[PDB]
Formats: structure tokens, C-alpha cells, sequence
């Protein structure tokens, strides 16, 4: 089949702690058959950088979150195809209504919204309110009709223009891995927390630039 | 116990911020800060105002205070 025609199966369950929402598939991701597959993008090194992982993984490993993490995945529109961030309201609404359908059936703990994006197309065409001041971390609404709540992480995408590199975004994989932790009443290690992260843009770049031309 | 924010500043001027206990040893503070950055534990070094910071000194026995600053520096040329 030609690739825009391609879709990506979800990966959800019941008794899931962690539900990662995007946009739509990237074309590697409905290329490949696999959620978000690398170099392209920084979520399965964010994965195990944030010890959300035991190990560090690939995009072939998938299938292997829901349990052995609680990790499932899915996003707003079935439709693979580039510039989605500017998709039809009309599109993005009814991939709203099919998304919150899914999530009312399997009642993840958390949805975790890859990017502020698609969180703020989720709100608009779902909740019908265009967020003011989004900010990054836990949102103050949940998913109609259910006690999901819903986490905003930065996007995982090598595009992303505010964190050039996985440790730019990280931090918030951690404050999700501790949000996660304490709504399983899981024991937190309050020796060390990491409360902030800054750095330098331009620098960063540089960084991630290099790094990418690095061959192995 | 008590505990006190230190800020824990790479070559890149990346600036961590992390909450951590008087007491306890800064073996946790080092590993979690490697494996976030996505590095070795032993590709870098820990100061706190010129003393090497070791495994087992703690921020009271270092006489560290709220809003410290910690450098960290690669053991290794660049990437
Ligand atoms: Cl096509
Ligand atoms: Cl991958
Ligand atoms: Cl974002
Ligand atoms: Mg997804
Ligand atoms: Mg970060
Ligand atoms: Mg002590
Ligand atoms: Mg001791
Ligand atoms: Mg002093
Ligand atoms: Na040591």
C-alpha cells in the first residue's frame, strides 16, 4: 500500500498507567509498523533517560510497554499524513470523538499528551475551549466522564524547536515517572528530585547537530 | 530531615535544579544526573567550589546551602 494510505494499530489495554497520545502516525512510524521509531525522534531514549524503562528500547519493542510498563499508545487522528498539526477542525473533532471513546473504554491512569499540539487541538475540538497559558506537566481537566488525567510533555519529535535534544525534554518524562509512581503508591526515593531544568537553545542545537553527524 | 535546592550546571550551561536531603549520599544525585544527561557515571566529574564531590560525602558534610552550585565536566574530549 502507498504510505499515506497506511494506518497504525494502537496499543491499549486495560489497567494501563500511561497512555502516550500524538497527533497522528509519523510516516517512519506507519512506515515501520511501530510507535514512534528513531533517529527522527527522542521518545525511547526519553524513555529509559527518565527510568521509565529498566533498559534502553526501540520502536520494535512497542508491544512490550503495556506489560511490562503500563504503557500503551495511541493519537488524536488515524490518518497518516505530514502537517497535521494543521489538519481540518472537522477531522480533528471526529478523532477527538473515537479517542475519548477509547479511553472511556480502557481507562488509563494518565493521558499523556506528546506535545503542547495536540494537547491544545484535543482541548479545543474536546473540550471546545482554547486553552490560555498552556503549561507543560499535569492539566487541571480530565477525560470526559472518567478520572484520566491528562499530562503534557514536550513533543518527541526531533522538529521541535524549543528542545533540541532528548535531555532538553526529559524532564518531564521524569515529573510523569513521579506522577506515575505516586498514584500507584509506589515509595519515592525523596533524597534526590529534580525540581528544574534550563539551558541554552543555540548551544543545543550545536549540540544535537553534532551528535547527529557522529555515525555511531 | 531538611533538604536544600542545588543547581548543578554543565559545559552545554545546561542548569539542573534538584532538591536533595542534608543528609544523604550525593552517589544518587551523580547517578541520576548521569542517566538523564544519557552519560557513563564515570564520564564525569562532580565540584562543589573546587572539591570534587565523592560518592559519599553528603551536602551537610560538604557544608553545602539552599541555591548552591555544583559544575559538572566530562572526564573525556567531546562527543
Ligand atoms: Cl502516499
Ligand atoms: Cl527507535
Ligand atoms: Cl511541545
Ligand atoms: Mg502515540
Ligand atoms: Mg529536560
Ligand atoms: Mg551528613
Ligand atoms: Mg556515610
Ligand atoms: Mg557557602
Ligand atoms: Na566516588
Amino acid at each position: 500500500a502507498e504510505l499515506l494510505t497506511k494506518t497504525l494499530p494502537d496499543i491499549l489495554t486495560f489497567n494501563l498507567d500511561i497512555v502516550i497520545i500524538g497527533i497522528n502516525p509519523g510516516l517512519m512510524a506507519a512506515y515501520k509498523g511501530h510507535h514512534y521509531p528513531g533517529p527522527g525522534n527522542h521518545f525511547w531514549k526519553c524513555l529509559f533517560m527518565s527510568g521509565l524503562s529498566e533498559v534502553q528500547l526501540n520502536h520494535m519493542d512497542d508491544h512490550t510497554l503495556p506489560g511490562k510498563y503500563g504503557i500503551g499508545f495511541t493519537n488524536m487522528v488515524e490518518r497518516t499524513t505530514p502537517g497535521s498539526k494543521d489538519l481540518s477542525s472537522k477531522e480533528f473533532r471526529e478523532g477527538g470523538r473515537i479517542l475519548v471513546q477509547k479511553l472511556q473504554k480502557y481507562q488509563p491512569r494518565i493521558a499523556v499528551f506528546n506535545g503542547k499540539c495536540i494537547y491544545e487541538i484535543f482541548s479545543k475540538e474536546v473540550f471546545g475551549v482554547k486553552v490560555k497559558n498552556l503549561e507543560f506537566g499535569l492539566q487541571p481537566h480530565k477525560i470526559p466522564d472518567t478520572e484520566t488525567l491528562c499530562y503534557v510533555m514536550p513533543s518527541s519529535s526531533a522538529r521541535c524547536a524549543q528542545f533540541p535534544r532528548a535531555q532538553d525534554k526529559v524532564h518531564y518524562y521524569i515529573k510523569l515517572k513521579d506522577l506515575r509512581d505516586q498514584l500507584k503508591g509506589i515509595e519515592r526515593n525523596m533524597d534526590v528530585q529534580e525540581v528544574q531544568y534550563t539551558f541554552d537553545l543555540q548551544l543545543a542545537q550545536e549540540d544535537a547537530k553534532k551528535m547527529a553527524v557522529k555515525e555511531e | 530531615g531538611e533538604y536544600i535546592k542545588l543547581k548543578v550546571i554543565g559545559q552545554d550551561s545546561s542548569e539542573i535544579h534538584f532538591k536533595v536531603k542534608m543528609t544523604t549520599h550525593l552517589k544518587k544525585l551523580k547517578e541520576s544526573y548521569c542517566q538523564r544527561q544519557g552519560v557513563p557515571m564515570n564520564s564525569l566529574r562532580f565540584l562543589f567550589e573546587g572539591q570534587r564531590i565523592a560518592d559519599n560525602h553528603t551536602p551537610k558534610e560538604l557544608g553545602m546551602e539552599e541555591e548552591d552550585v555544583i559544575e559538572v565536566y566530562q572526564e573525556q574530549t567531546g562527543g
